[PDB]
């Protein structure tokens, strides 16, 4: 009865959203502003305001009440 | 209004709160009663209901209803019978390393969702991971719990208690994210495993010195940028002690694990999915099952 | 996150006839509760004269948080917008008056989305005589818990803006054919202004709303975006889906078009009958 990570799968009804450490190689980074050294010194790296953007971009955009 | 109150569980700051039966159903709840001048409602309590209201996961507290009179608003929670602190500090109680790794798995858990939804918890610690009669660990206390990932929001580095507070928040770091809450995490798991506070500075200058003397002084090769936090002050060199003369019973596996969740760099410290997928979980002993949990009685 | 929100869940509706019916059911509900309180009177408001009001407020509300010191950011105005919105779809402007509910909504969004403003500065935005802000206060946390129950403590609200921010990310760097999006971004904003003016809120997910609004811009600047749709968010493999997007899309620009705002001498006249059914509440 060992433990299996399972990788929590919630629907958002629209478009695939990239994966976080995707981002800059996919080229998205390139289109917000980069973490200054402080934000990066406690854990903001700016793939997080990215992602939450692309996230908020395709939450629901193939749902219907 | 549906609610009879049984007992009375505790008071903090802004509530107190009572066991109660809802007499619609007749399921035991906790009221969480919000106390108090024209500031109109405690944003204490709004932030728990604006949060615990857009969440729904097994390991994190349901807001089951919530109702008031002027100003004065109460919340209705899942009752928990016991938290993690009561069965740390409780002294007949064995944890077992499948005792350990199921308070874990399901903290990351409850964690893991929280941090999919963009939510710190922000107040991770023992009193906070609450435990039902079924042994299912919830976080719970969403007081200081905030949205992150936004950069025009600054956010406090008060902001977890000092024990459980991430060296980035000593420093004085105002745009985090979940390092803050995995840092706690493994204040948490080495207190599941020393059965005792593993970092209990008396102040946050004490609290970085009892950090640093525990797990190294950390270098600019550890921690980039780390010398741009607006409260950095440099600290003599401590060696650290290795995590097996700290952890003396840990397998290699959970070193892995505490290791990952102690380090310095809060963007090089794991996240509470890939916490998940370390072979700690992975590993035999299983997890214990909830109805198999240690019930501090 | 919009995809299991409470939003979604209650306060995103079908149509605007469902709408209409919860108005018009908080309408009436006003009148037989004030009849049997001692009933076609011509005191009470008719349920689109109530949506005039509450298009004016809505306006009032729009133009409070405009000038409002400290800079009040977006998310909160969209908040507080939304929260004018939902609480006027089941109750009468008759029973709780527009213009303490506006400052309501707007108390408890600067609250919810943490934009940590004191009392006293949130108040000193009144244009008004210092004891008409301290009254106004009164009556703002007076109705505060009211508007929380109206709202079915339902507090997080999803704004089309961060989508927007998202489009306009994804756009960059997926959609070259659109060399700067940025060209977009005023004449989209200008339709995001014009959409929140409408019940699209309370009808659509504020991802459709920021994509409306990017593909609106894009029209209007004479450049095709449907290989945005089929070939960038891969509705090539799913035209059934496509249609349900370019329908919605389509249905939320006429839904801008049939919107005409409240008119002054219509307002003006409709102010005194609110005032006169609020003297005699
Ligand atoms: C409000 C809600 C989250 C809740 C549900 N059960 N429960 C219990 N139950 C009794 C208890 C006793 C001892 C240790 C833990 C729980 C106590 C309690 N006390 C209030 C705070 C105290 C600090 N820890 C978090 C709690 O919510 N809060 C709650």
């Amino acid at each position: 009865a060992l433990y299996e990570y399972q990788p929590l799968q919630i629907e958002t009804y629209g478009p695939h959203v990239p994966e976080l450490e995707m981002l800059g190689r996919l080229g998205y980074l390139n289109h917000v502003r980069a973490a200054s050294p402080q934000d990066l010194a406690g854990g903001y790296t700016s793939s997080l305001a990215c992602h939450r953007a692309l996230q908020d971009a395709f939450s629901g955009l193939f749902w219907q009440p | 209004k549906r609610y009879e109150k049984l007992d009375f569980l505790g008071e903090g700051q802004f509530a107190t709160v009572y066991k109660a039966r809802d007499k619609n159903t007749n399921q035991i709840v906790a009221i969480k009663k919000i106390k108090l001048a024209k500031d109109g409602i405690n944003r204490t309590a709004l932030r728990e209901i604006k949060l615990l209201q857009e969440l729904s996961h097994p390991n994190i507290i349901g807001l089951l209803d919530a109702f008031g009179h002027k100003s004065n608003i109460s919340l209705v929670f899942d009752f928990m019978e016991t938290d993690l602190e009561v069965i740390i500090k409780d002294n007949s109680l064995v944890l077992t390393p499948s005792h350990i790794k199921a308070y874990m798995l399901m903290t990351l858990q409850g964690l893991e969702y929280l941090h999919q939804h963009w939510i710190l918890h922000r107040d991770l610690k023992p009193n906070n991971l609450l435990l039902d009669e079924n042994g299912v660990l919830k976080l719970a206390d969403f007081g200081l719990a905030k949205s992150f990932g936004s950069p025009n929001r600054a956010y406090t580095h008060q902001v977890v208690t000092r024990w459980y507070r991430a060296p980035e928040l000593l420093f004085g770091a105002r745009m985090y994210g979940v390092g803050v809450d995995m840092w706690a995490v493994g204040c948490i798991l080495a207190e599941l495993l020393l059965r005792v506070p593993f970092l209990p500075g008396d102040s946050d200058l004490d609290q970085l010195t009892r950090i640093f003397e525990t797990l190294g002084t950390p270098t600019e090769e550890q921690w980039p940028d780390m010398c741009s936090l607006p409260d950095y002050v440099t600290f003599k060199s401590f060696p650290g002690i290795p995590l097996h003369h700290i952890f003396s019973a840990a397998g290699d596996d959970l070193l892995d694990l505490i290791q990952g969740l102690f380090l310095f760099n809060p963007c090089a410290r794991i996240t509470a999915t890939q916490a998940l997928k370390m072979k700690y979980f992975s590993n035999r002993p299983g997890p214990t099952p909830g109805c198999q949990l240690p019930r501090p009685n | 996150m919009y995809h299991n929100s409470s939003q979604k869940r209650h306060w995103t509706f079908s149509s605007e006839e469902q709408l209409a019916r919860l108005r018009a059911d908080a309408n009436r509900k006003f009148r037989c509760k004030a009849v049997a309180n001692g009933p076609n009177d011509p005191v009470f408001l008719e349920p689109h004269e109530e949506m005039t009001l509450c298009k004016y407020y809505e306006k009032r509300l729009l133009e409070f948080c405009s000038v409002f010191k400290p800079a009040m950011p977006r998310s909160v105005v969209g908040t507080a917008c939304m929260y004018f919105k939902r609480f006027y779809l089941n109750n009468s402007v008759m029973e709780y008056h527009p213009r303490i509910i506006m400052l309501t909504c707007a108390f408890l969004a600067c609250k919810v989305d943490e934009f940590n403003v004191s009392s006293p500065q949130f108040v000193g935005n009144l244009r008004e005589s210092p004891l008409g802000q301290e009254k106004a206060l009164e009556q703002i946390l007076e109705y505060e818990l009211l508007l929380i129950q109206q709202l079915n403590f339902h507090l997080i609200v999803h704004n089309p803006y961060r989508p927007f921010e998202g489009f306009l990310i994804d756009l960059k760097t997926r959609y070259p054919i659109l060399e700067n999006p940025e060209i977009l971004r005023k004449t989209a904003d200008d339709f995001l202004n014009r959409i929140a003016l409408t019940d699209a809120y309370l009808l659509y997910t504020p991802s459709q709303i920021a994509l409306t609004a990017i593909l609106s811009s894009a029209s209007r600047a004479g450049i095709t975006m449907e290989s945005y749709l089929s070939e960038s968010l891969m509705l090539k493999e799913n035209r059934t889906c496509l249609s349900q997007l370019l329908d919605i899309m389509k249905s939320m620009r006429n839904l801008v078009k049939k919107y005409e705002p409240p008119r002054s001498e219509e307002v003006a006249v409709l102010k005194q009958k609110l005032e006169r059914c609020h003297s005699a509440e």
